[PDB]
């Protein structure tokens, strides 16, 4: 799932799924 | 930034993982 | 939608919807 | 932290907005 265009809520979801317990920072700038 | 790299162009695991804490 | 139990991907989605262009930091600790 | 305040207890707008950049 990560090797595609990921926009809006799909991007945030990809980051949630990938970073797990770490969490993540989202800055769409 | 992320929207540039992953939405208007194709994303990758390496780039997603750069945004993990 | 924000005045409820929001867990997992629902929480991330709530933060996406609320913080808009700012973005946000997710640390589930 | 966020899971404590918003998942295992009820969330609020004020608390969500504390996590915005």
């Amino acid at each position: 799932f990560v090797n595609q265009h990921l926009c809006g809520s799909h991007l945030v979801e990809a980051l949630y799924l990938v970073c797990g317990e770490r969490g993540f920072f989202y800055t769409p700038k | 930034g992320i929207v540039e790299q992953c939405c208007t162009s194709i994303c990758s695991l390496y780039q997603l993982e750069n945004y993990c804490n």
